[PDB]
């Protein structure tokens, strides 16, 4: 849990599930293999200055 | 934008500026995917006819990396009324799919919760746009980005002559001679994490440009998140 301590270490979205921490992505991102980590999908991802 | 810092090529792609039959650009918007805009409603109202464009960053020096699009559907707010600024917000779903490449790209939409709590608790914030450079001043003919410090909600209730509501918040600065301003109404505010910028809030309104002792006020994307999810299905 502490989703608080710093984002849980997530890179976006962050909730407690009672015990532990969950990340979660927007939208055109998919959760890494850590589970907390975001990885784009296509090569304009939401977010993300163009250069 | 009242001082800042010019955009940059590349770092405000989600960037979108309404345009009238004149072709003037008179209000700002928000990149959300490739069909939909984020705007403010007070904004539909200084123009009959408009288009939006983007991957625009000179009004003048046709950069030809620009694009404009028509209007499809606008999706005002029921709720919104002139006499008190309150639900400033608006989508518009465009005709034609915005194709993304440089200095055009989407934001992202947060999550209600963490953005509340991680967003906005941030200490600052960007707004851009192509509005006026001073109170009495032109529009802007480049588009430009600003960090505005996130501002107490009780400093800003008090620094208001007006009702500060559950939908809106405060964003600039006290003194200092920067702040949005005519023109940049609809526009972005963004808020930084790790590299990538989330919609927070839609350029609403302010007493005056960067005037002493008045704040920047802006629509609060995240109380109105579902509703937006709502309009993405054309509602
Ligand atoms: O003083 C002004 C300034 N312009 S403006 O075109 O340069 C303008 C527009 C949007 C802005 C957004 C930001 Cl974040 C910062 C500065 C801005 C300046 C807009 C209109 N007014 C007049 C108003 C008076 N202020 O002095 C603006 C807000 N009002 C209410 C009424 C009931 N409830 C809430 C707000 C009524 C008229
Ligand atoms: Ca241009």
């Amino acid at each position: 849990k502490l989703c608080s301590l710093d984002n849980g270490d997530c890179d976006q979205f962050c909730h407690e599930e009672q015990n532990s921490v969950v990340c979660s992505c927007a939208r055109g991102y998919t959760l890494a293999d850590n589970g907390k980590a975001c990885i784009p999908t296509g090569p304009y991802p939401c977010g993300k200055q163009t250069l | 934008i009242v001082g800042g810092q010019e955009c940059k090529d590349g770092e405000c792609p989600w960037q979108a500026l309404l345009i009238n039959e004149e072709n003037e650009g008179f209000c700002g918007g928000t990149i959300l995917s490739e069909f939909y805009i984020l705007t403010a409603a007070h904004c539909l109202y200084q123009a009959k006819r408009f288009k939006v464009r983007v991957g625009d960053r000179n009004t003048e020096q046709e950069e030809g990396g620009e694009a404009v699009h028509e209007v499809e559907v606008v999706i005002k707010h029921n709720r919104f009324t002139k006499e008190t600024y309150d639900f400033d917000i608006a989508v518009l779903r465009l005709k034609t799919p915005i194709t993304f490449r440089m200095n055009v790209a989407p934001a992202c939409l947060p999550e209600r919760d963490w953005a509340e709590s991680t967003l906005m608790t941030q200490k600052t914030g960007i707004v851009s746009g192509f509005g006026r450079t001073h109170e009495k001043g032109r529009q802007s003919t480049r588009l430009k980005m600003l960090e505005v410090p996130y501002v107490d909600r009780n400093s800003c209730k008090l620094s208001s002559s007006f009702i500060i509501t559950q939908n809106m918040f405060c964003a600039g600065y006290d003194t200092k001679q920067e702040d949005a301003c005519q023109g940049d109404s609809g526009g972005p505010h963004v808020t930084r994490f790790k590299d990538t910028y989330f919609v927070t809030g839609i350029v609403s309104w302010g007493e005056g440009c960067a005037r002493k002792g008045k704040y920047g006020i802006y629509t609060k994307v995240t109380a109105f998140l579902k509703w937006i999810d709502r309009s993405m299905k054309t509602r």
